């Protein structure tokens, strides 16, 4: 039979078939989360969204967004295990006030954490701030512009980073445990205040080591009418 | 443009079967008609399939194919004596599905492409009716196993209306008739399948 | 000297730049020393066999389904029968398995078009023989008893012999230029909540199902030698055509359920024994 | 190196750009991947017969009115008599019918100018005959009894015979270069509220009515044969001239009342039976 | 304002973080925005109007009145206003002409003769 | 004349410019008369022997350690034994001394790579003689009793005589292209707080220790004349190679503890007697 | 591709432009369709005997 003529560019000149262009569209990580000034600050693991961040029915409720697994970006990252390059985060403060919020990069150390957390279980962090230690930082001012677009670099020892593992909570060898991330981002407030975090790929980003589609499940049929009443 | 992309297989024409003329049932035009009253209305090509001209050779290819594009011409013939006078307007309306109640006036008939028949001079009228539908193709036939989401056989409506009522003289003929003809100028067909009876 | 600056312009303040747009310009701030410094790919780079587009993922051969064919199966009997939708496998029940890459990645886009190739591989020897047909029906389905209705549609007959495979191109003929995905573009129900007509009434879209069907029938019955098996198995592979197309990014239809565990802070959260 | 940026400019912040302006520049944000990607019209585009301007809508022939003419109607009798306003049909009563396209689209603009064409088609045979006149009166109306006053004004005499139509151009002569629309530019009264002089006192504008009149009289009486009808009917068509003009967008005078129903959410709102 | 699939929680599972194309508004910076919704559908033309809005006819042809939806998602209970205008790339066709109308504007104004 | 300014642009407001970036552009405001006036270095400038990079600081010779070698020390005995980490001197105990410049400045960066040179100077006369070996072991350590295991690794034998020095290049072979620093990138504990497994559980990183070892053994025993000393001392100098590299700025590992006093306001704070 | 915009400038925000100044530049917003469309004086214009200055 005849192969026919393609329909690419018939409707409009907005082609979305590229892999990177899908990955460059941002995804919501944390929706309306609290910042506590009692702790060091909120920690974000530097990794793209994948089956690692996938919510399950009746598990422990994390601070993450639930539908991250069902996003297109995570679906593409469930085909490739290797990735390299910078990433871009968009942070939004839920405030108008003058009290600034310092965002500080941490390179690849080894650990893999998230959320609000104390460093080394102290009871004071104002006199000894993480943002004034020496690491690279950029501050947010809500009164001027409550959003920001930082670009975390790829500072590690590996040619590629591990996207996902077969089990997230498995206590295997600790040196290979840390290859899921390339460090962390640190958010440090002044007062208790809400924020939201978005993730997207950098201009310089690459994926490889293609595995193909894993075992899936759906039930979308059940939540819609047919066109025959 | 939309032809070659939407259909992987090439469409076929049947010029011998299609380009010939074909009459339908007549139209009675009385003196009892008022302005903006319908003499006739047709949902093409369904009213050339089911009701009028069932066993026409023009309706041979419509059994087997399930998609097509349709450019028609429709010649109307008026025949009244020279001691009468009246005006009949016939317009077309593209993709008229769920739009028959509104823009149905003689004013809309004037606005849309139309023909203007005098009933004394006994002129003829030719409606070049191209294909303007909100998809690539129109579905040809309904079927008991087919989906009930798409309404087939309606890409346009014909509207035959009194523009000005028929008047006659003393002891004149109280009515006169109009015979509609039609033919297919560009009939392309996609989706070959097993044949069925037409509605 | 200290002269005044007479130049001015009207400006419209916006919070972010290229936030919806996948390409164009960026408002990114580098967390580096040199702001123009990028990650090097001079030594370690992408491998040439890897796909650049999602269509190239849809050009990989995946096993759609399998079906058995026996010597008892008379002529005219529908061996295979399905609705060829790259959107969904079923309209009526739960799915749980290893979906094809083209149906996987089609589950991301709202719109699809173009031909879809099928490759039928036959798990047999050179001493199995028998004739089958491949039917593609549009706008209507045929009765299972009536083979003659299916013969009228777009068919391709194959004679089983030495060659134990056949390539086939399912064409694309519909009323529209592009078909839309049957599954919903947004489903916030996650924890398998009991669904009623009230919940179905407030769906984000309507499942515009397709009545297109792919059927394979017996032309001449499989007459093998006694020395070999009577009941063989058929692999039905499937991928998108070379003129396959996708458009309109939306929420994924399918989602992994096999060996999924949520993350936790390493190593405060009981990692040290 | 890290040198300072000495360049600066004074700026005036604005919320939107080209919000009042129909053309110029836009502050639009594309909800696409590629920000420069637009909707294609390469294959499916506009049809060449379709109007590009609203004046081309005002160049379509529409039936303004009809009137009957009989053998009993003596010479000098005003057959037709109206105020030719493209704004309104009446100044004194409710209208409800199928308005002409030129009066419809003129109902959108505050100002109009240029000649207005009338085409009088006669619903008759070749055995009706009789003479009528077309009068255009400015600055004053004539008495209905006195034909001679109307003969002095801008006229065109037609002899009814074989040709059963006549073209006519109503000129444009007034004190002003452009005339304004009689109907209001803003009417917030929607639910047919009972109106008093207090409500009329707070109108958005004043109805600057026109005393221009179009009349058609009998010159010589219709003397038909007995074999045909005595009382015929006349179609009065109307459109804007080729030098017709419009200006100043305002609220529509006319508004549809035939088969209007408000929308509701499909399909939560009782659509599923 | 409408619930999707009649749930009782949408903060943990937001519509704006599902995968669809989005752009955020910040009132503190600029409380207006100008988004440009594209023409992403299967039809060569879209249906402007129907003879009856509330008629329960075939559901596939019911949906040709739109090309999708726009979604506005807040944090707290807050007021807004929405404006519509044509894009640079926009076209209309299939001309019907003026329907049956009604007016009564004469009644709500004085003439220029007292 | 007073014409309107039609030009406009969309802008994204930011508080500072080049705040994270060490180079590029600056938003600096000069507290001067002339804004382009800078501090002169026409007369008084940098000295040419001074380092421009931190790698040139890492190319300075520093005494890593010393060790004694006696006539009683039999063949095969490990004279020297350590883990050559530029990060830390010890993994197991407190350090307090005069650290080498290359280990000092490496304590600033998160990542390091390239060969590391050792220069062994021998504090002896021309009448001390005896043979020693230099071993570099990767992926595994050798048993102290078994010299033969160490002989298999990357070695360099030196014959002690007139020349009382030897240059040596410790190579760089590992699984990774760059090694990361063992010590933490952020330690907020300052006042020597008693640390438990709970406090260790919430560390900023994990100490990825190295099992690379530098050992020096006796090949032939030091047989001096009776007239001179029997037990000599060896200086072990150390610096980074000419292809040494550093990356990723972080908090300093080492910090001065010798003669540190906090400042106070001069002279309100009791300075005047 | 989606490259970053490295260009920037320091700006001083002002409410209006040419508010004291009788001439120079304007921050005017036209309440028209075409923003460059001005009122015509092609047919009806000033009379030559009329004064241009207050002197």
């Amino acid at each position: 039979f005849s192969d026919g003529v393609t329909a690419m560019g018939f409707q409009s000149l907005d082609t979305q078939v590229s892999i990177k262009d899908i990955l460059r569209r941002p995804v919501l990580l944390f929706n309306h989360v609290e910042l506590d000034p009692d702790y060091t600050g909120f920690f974000i693991p530097i990794m793209p969204p994948s089956r690692m961040m996938q919510y399950k029915s009746g598990d422990k409720e994390t601070s993450f967004q639930r539908l991250i697994g069902r996003t297109p970006q995570a679906a593409i990252m469930n085909l490739f295990r290797f990735w390299r390059g910078s990433l871009r985060y968009t942070i939004i403060i839920h405030s108008t006030d003058g009290h600034p919020i310092y965002v500080t990069h941490v390179p690849h150390t080894g650990n893999r954490v998230y959320g609000l957390m104390k460093v080394n279980n102290l009871h004071e962090y104002t006199k000894v701030p993480i943002f004034g230690c020496g690491l690279t930082t950029e501050m947010i001012i809500p009164s001027v512009n409550p959003s920001i677009c930082v670009e975390v670099p790829f500072d590690t020892e590996n040619n590629w980073a591990v996207t996902f593992d077969e089990d997230a909570q498995r206590n295997y060898s600790w040196r290979d445990k840390g290859d899921t991330v390339t460090g962390h981002l640190v958010v440090t407030p002044v007062v208790s205040v809400y924020m939201s975090v978005w993730v997207e790929a950098g201009d310089d980003f690459e994926v490889s080591n293609f595995y193909g589609p894993p075992s899936v499940k759906t039930n979308d049929w059940n939540y819609a009418f047919s066109d025959e009443h | 443009g939309d032809l070659v992309i939407a259909s992987s297989e090439p469409t076929q024409q049947f010029r011998s079967l299609t380009n010939r003329w074909m009459p339908i049932n007549s139209i009675r035009v009385t003196v009892n008609g008022k302005r903006n009253d319908l003499l006739a209305q047709y949902y093409i090509p369904e009213d050339f399939l089911s009701t009028h001209a069932k066993c026409a050779p023009n309706t041979i290819p419509f059994e087997t194919y399930v998609y097509g594009k349709y450019e028609l011409e429709m010649k109307f013939v008026a025949n009244g004596n020279k001691f009468q006078c009246g005006k009949v307007i016939i317009s077309v309306k593209f993709d008229s599905y769920q739009a028959d109640n509104i823009n149905t006036g003689f004013q809309a008939a004037l606005s849309r492409p139309h023909i203007m028949l005098d009933l004394s001079t006994n002129n003829e009228g030719v409606l070049k009716i191209p294909f303007r539908y909100h998809r690539a193709f129109v579905r040809n036939q309904t079927h008991k196993t087919a989906t009930a989401g798409v309404r087939p056989g309606k890409f346009a409506s014909i509207y035959v209306q009194v523009l000005s009522p028929l008047q006659t003289g003393e002891g004149g003929a109280n009515d006169m008739f109009i015979r509609p003809f039609y033919r297919y100028t560009r009939a392309e067909f996609a989706g070959m399948s097993y044949k069925v009876p037409l509605t | 000297d200290k002269p005044k600056d007479v130049s001015s312009i009207t400006i419209i303040p916006k919070p972010r730049l290229g936030f919806p747009h996948g390409k164009g310009k960026s408002d990114a701030v580098a967390m580096r020393v040199n702001p123009v410094a990028l990650t090097s790919f001079q030594d370690v780079s992408a491998y040439p066999d890897e796909p650049r587009t999602t269509l190239d993922i849809a050009r990989i051969w995946g096993l759609r389904s399998t079906f058995n064919w026996g010597s008892g199966d008379e002529h005219g009997k529908e061996l295979f029968n399905t609705v060829l939708d790259p959107g969904l496998r079923f309209y009526d029940q739960d799915y749980e398995g290893q979906i094809t890459p083209m149906e996987y990645v089609t589950g991301l886009y709202n719109f699809w078009s173009g031909p879809i190739e099928l490759r039928f591989d036959f798990v047999s020897n050179a001493f199995h023989t028998g004739t089958v047909i491949i039917s593609a029906e549009y706008n209507r389905s045929s009765t299972n008893t009536d083979e003659c209705q299916s013969h009228s549609t777009y068919t391709k007959t194959f004679h089983l012999g030495e060659q134990k495979s056949v390539h086939f191109t399912v064409p694309y003929i519909y009323d529209t230029v592009v078909r839309r995905n049957t599954a919903s573009a947004y489903l916030p129900v996650t924890d398998y909540d009991k669904v009623d007509n009230v919940s179905r009434a407030q769906a984000m879209g309507i499942r515009a199902e397709s009545k297109m069907r792919v059927k394979v029938r017996v032309v001449n019955v499989l007459r093998p030698v006694a020395s070999t098996t009577s009941t063989i198995e058929v692999l039905v592979y499937m991928r998108g055509g070379k003129n396959y197309a996708l458009h309109g990014l939306k929420q994924s239809t399918y989602w992994p359920s096999n060996s999924v565990v949520p993350i936790d802070s390493f190593p405060p959260d009981g990692y040290d024994p």
